[PDB]
RNA sequence: UUGACCUCGGAUCAGGUAGGAGGACCCGCUGAACUUAAGCAUAUCAAUAAGCGGAGGAAAAGAAACCAACAGGGAUUGCC
RNA sequence: AAGCUCCUUCGACGAGUCGAGUAGUUUGGGAAUGCUGCUCAAAAUGGGAGGUAAAUUUCUUCUAAAGCUAAAUACCGGCCA
């Protein structure tokens, strides 16, 4: 049950508790590399919710990203920018998914949840091979992890007609002309 | 003293003035029009429809304020306005149509902001028991108190309450002076323009018994259904033709 | 209970200015001996020269 | 209305034929490999929605599990004896529930199973 | 409108998708306890010992957003406040 | 359901007095005409007698107020020296100005 | 472009009051400036617009003083004035 | 004195993997103007062209925080 | 190893995420149509979306912030016919 308490304590992220250890720990990535290898989830439970198995192949690597905007505003996250910049330096894994860990005021820290591929571990053990399938390459580059689909909007219902299953292809459908053979 | 009054009697009367979730921008613009008419309320913002009505009871008493207007919004289009006095004062439930707001560029009139407001009521408001509730509850929401340090101290514009179908009419004027032929007054409109029909007045804050209910009222609601029933009826009448003629032509 | 319509210490409105005078600029009255109105109509003189 | 590249963005269906003939290839494919089975799944009998087709039925996704335990048939070999399950659905009412057990029914009384292997 | 026979329906999870969980109470305290509270918290805490109830309902909606996130805000503190009176 | 007597019970609990014997207009201000806006106005349909009715009575009321206002010696005009802040503002003024002058100008126009 | 003037074009209420205005086409009373006091104050606004920007923030302030110390001895003398013909 | 753990490194270490091409169709980012109309301004062209990134034989979407208000329907996709 | 049945026993469901304010962009869609950036920052008979003047916010319908999946669909390119 420690995640079921650890998902609590991160729940209550003003604490004190986890204030202090937000801000020690905003020291060290500062004072580390902008993208590096993080040898342990730092938080196990958002990890393991999102998909992070203690096999051989799963890399966690950390990113830090400067925040704002360019008054322009960026359609995709600063996620996705974490993801992509990540799956570019580990060109050889498959970015299975991220998530926030730390914020700060200028730069903004993401944990990012990598799987090897080509890995025997993961190719023998179903739940993965289907990233290891050809069509999941690049998935952060293609909008396809959660970032992705919620900026996508791959919702279903009324306040989504525009944007689910795609807003280019949904577009495309309504703005072709269709001419039968008797018309 | 802590009233902001200063006054030989002071008529202590304060107004939340506050909108429910669903509210467009018609709405909010007639909101920002009142508010700025009213110096002794202050502004309140979307308020959960899942939470209790007398909970609105519970956010006067936070900001000391007797009398609540409750801009209530329905499928985002009709507003239903509520006059009350908290705790335990009289209520008024009204539908609320045919909106115009001060930024329509057809009215020509303004007025000083917080001024205090001379009130008009046609003759039923003192005739229909009904219609004597509705006026003190309009008289203490727009009323602007004699010593009221946010007012101020001339007086340049009319508020009209009128009753011309079973529906409550309120209009606002500026008094211009004008010099008279070898001064007299002209009224030129100057803000809010809105229908109010009432529904409910039930003897309680936001509950309670209820003493008048109008079983005359029309829904938008009700004219939907009714619009949607024809094309259904439409249908249907299609449908049936179709098996009697099929039935004839069998035959 | 009833309610008491009284301001408490933490109210945006609990300190009213006495000028009413609302959120107009300034430049009016640079001409004038006074700065204002109060609330029972008379004007507010300005205070001397510095 | 044509302020937009219509030219552009037109399609022609020239190939009406042509796919008319390869959707019923496509039925002949599935009926050579479930050769002695129907091409198909059973589907219940489900009232349309709105006040305007509320009159008439259509067939449905799927069948409710009580109303398949009602028919007698079970829920994990359902699907394997080829009738659609669909566990979103409510019946809500005796009617529909006796609809569509009858309708169970007949495919019990019109239904021939082979001994596994 | 039409005659139709109702059925009672089982019960569903996903309507009981509301928490009645002890052991998730359990936990929730457990991490309150340990983890402490944010400054706004500490405030409201502040406010709610003084007396000033009022002024911590609306510093609580101006933190949050809405009258009942206030509400429940403030009705958890004052849990913690008398839990901690009746500890000491 | 028309509940007369707890309508008028409910009246007496929040009726702050109004008789002039006792209470002044400036503390009150409130007039309440001696005529139904029902008894001119024929057709509701009828957006001009309607608009005139409601100015009418609202006209009456301002009169009897400004009457009783000055009898009582509180300030009715506005000086000339009063800049104050206005319910609408002078970028609204301006529209409406700005619109009155080119509907007038239209007019003119095809005049000329 | 036509004149305002030209154009029947009501006048608008906003910062600067509109005040009691006058009827059109009849007799907008002539008040005549014939004080030596008035003719400083009109001289004084005058002088001001013809004299415009200066970088000097005193000198500025001593400009719209002169202008207000014209206007106050305008108002005592009428108000003398009026109280001279309510007496006597 | 020695030995564990953590973190970080070296190696032409053992075994692997990415880059580029193609881009008709597909998924994202970015992003105009000519044109039309209107006192003016928004709008239109167009969420298009151009530019950048990423796949496949299809891609994408997808098994309801959906639609409804009915006697209800029941993942996604496409045609009328 | 598996399915079903019954029950004097249990039943855990995704947080800088919802939401609030605000700026830009976008949509037929200020109940903001969606998205992004900044500030604040949740809940547990909870949350989301609708219905409703019906007298109070009753009723209806679903569980978001983790993931996979053929077919019907597109095609000026590839191997051909």
């Amino acid at each position: 049950g420690a995640l079921k308490y650890l998902e609590e304590l991160s729940k209550k992220k003003q604490s004190d508790v986890v204030r202090f250890l937000l801000r020690v720990r905003c020291w060290e990535y500062r004072q580390l590399n902008v993208i590096h290898r993080a040898s342990r989830p730092s938080r196990p439970d958002k990890a393991r919710r999102l998909g992070y198995k203690a096999k051989q192949g799963y890399v966690i690597y950390r990113v830090r990203v400067r925040r704002g905007g360019r008054q322009l505003k960026y359609q995709r996250s600063l996620r996705a920018t974490a993801e992509e910049r990540v799956g570019r330096r580990c060109s050889n894994l498959r970015v299975l998914n991220s998530y926030w860990v730390n914020q700060d005021s200028t730069y903004k820290y993401y944990e990012v949840i990598l799987v090897d591929p080509n890995h025997k571990a993961i190719r023998r053990d179903p739940r993965i091979n289907w990233i290891c399938n050809p069509v999941h390459k690049h998935r952060e580059c293609r909008g396809l992890t959660s970032t992705g689909k919620k900026s996508r909007g791959l919702n279903k219902g009324h306040r989504f007609n525009k944007t689910r299953a795609g807003r280019r292809k949904t577009w495309k459908r309504h703005n072709t002309l269709s001419l039968w053979r008797y018309r | 003293d802590r009233s902001n009054i200063i006054a030989e009697r002071k008529n202590k009367q304060r107004v939340l003035v506050l909108s429910s979730r669903g509210v467009t921008y018609r709405h909010r613009h007639l909101l920002n029009d009142l508010a700025s008419m009213l110096p002794h309320g202050r502004k309140d913002a979307k308020f959960d429809t899942k939470s209790r009505l007398y909970e609105l009871c519970e956010l006067a008493e936070l900001y000391n304020c007797n009398n609540v207007l409750f801009f209530e919004a329905r499928k985002g289009k009709d507003l239903y306005m509520w006059f009350s006095k908290v705790p335990n004062g009289p209520t008024v439930k009204f539908y609320a149509q045919n909106l115009h707001t001060m930024e329509e560029l057809h009215f020509q009139g303004n007025c000083l902001k917080g001024s205090r407001p001379i009130l008009s009521f046609d003759a039923a408001f003192e005739q229909e028991p009904y219609l004597k509730v509705i006026k003190e509850l309009f008289l203490h929401t727009f009323g602007v108190p004699q010593g009221h340090k946010k007012s101020k101290p001339f007086i340049d514009h009319v508020l009209s309450f009128s009753v011309a179908d079973g529906k409550i009419w309120v209009r606002n004027y500026e008094i211009r002076e004008v010099e008279k032929v070898k001064t007299d007054i002209n009224l030129i409109e100057i803000g809010p323009r809105f229908v109010l029909t009432p529904i409910i007045i039930q003897e309680g804050s936001f509950g309670g018994p209820i003493l008048y209910e109008n079983k005359r009222f029309i829904s938008p609601n009700k004219i939907r259904a009714e619009l949607r029933k024809a094309k259904a009826a439409r249908h249907h009448a299609r449908m049936e033709q179709q098996r009697d003629l099929l039935a004839r032509k069998r035959q | 209970d009833e309610i008491d319509p009284v301001y408490d210490s933490d109210d945006t409105d609990y300190n009213v200015p006495v000028n009413t005078i609302g959120n107009i600029p300034l430049s009016f009255y640079d001409s004038y001996p006074h700065i204002g109105y109060d609330i029972n109509g008379k004007k507010i003189m300005r205070p001397a020269t510095g | 209305h044509f302020r937009k590249h219509w030219q552009r963005r037109v399609r022609c269906h020239f190939d009406q034929p042509g796919k008319k003939v390869t959707r019923r290839l496509a039925r002949r494919a599935k009926a050579a490999a479930l050769a002695p089975r129907p091409v198909d799944k059973l589907r219940p009998i489900v009232r349309c929605p709105t006040v305007k087709y509320n009159r008439r039925t259509r067939l449905g996704r799927g069948f409710t599990l009580e109303e398949l335990k009602a028919a007698g048939i079970p829920r994990l070999l359902a699907p394997t004896i080829g009738i659609a399950v669909d566990h979103r659905r409510k019946n809500l009412s005796e009617e529909s529930l006796a609809a569509n057990v009858q309708r169970l029914k007949d495919y019990k009384a019109r239904l021939i199973l082979f001994p596994r292997k | 409108g039409h005659k139709t026979t109702r059925r009672v329906l089982k019960e569903r999870p996903s309507r009981r998708k509301g928490a009645q969980s002890k052991r998730t109470q359990f936990v929730r305290s457990l991490i309150r306890e340990v983890a402490g509270l944010a400054p706004y918290e500490r405030r409201v805490i502040e406010l709610l010992r003084n007396g000033k109830d009022k002024r911590a309902r609306k510093f609580s909606k101006k933190k949050l957003g809405t009258f009942g996130r206030a509400k429940r805000k403030c009705e958890e503190l004052q849990r913690i406040i008398a839990e901690s009176r009746r500890a000491h | 359901i028309n509940n007369k007597e707890g309508l008028l019970t409910a009246l007496r609990r929040i009726q702050l007095d109004i008789n002039p014997k006792t209470t002044p207009f400036s503390f009150h201000q409130s007039v309440v005409a001696s005529k139904r806006t029902e008894d001119s106005i024929p057709q509701i349909e009828d957006d001009l007698q309607r608009e005139l009715a409601f100015m009418n009575q609202a006209l009456e009321a301002a009169r009897l107020g400004r009457s009783l206002l000055r009898k009582e010696g509180v300030p009715f005009t506005r000086p000339t020296d009063y800049f104050a802040e206005m319910v609408r503002t002078d970028a609204t003024m301006e529209k409406v100005k700005q619109k009155l002058i080119e509907e007038a100008t239209a007019k003119k126009a095809a005049a000329e | 472009v036509y004149s305002e003037k030209e154009l029947g074009i009501p006048q608008l209420n906003t910062v600067t009051p509109v005040g009691v205005t006058k009827p059109k086409g009849k007799k907008k009373g002539k008040v005549f400036v014939d004080d030596r006091e008035s003719m400083n104050t009109i001289l004084a606004m005058v002088e001001a617009e013809k004299q415009g920007q200066i970088e000097s923030k005193i000198m500025r302030a001593r400009q719209l003083e002169e202008i207000r110390e014209a206007r106050r001895i305008e108002a005592e003398k009428k108000e003398a004035e009026r109280k001279a013909l309510l007496e006597n």
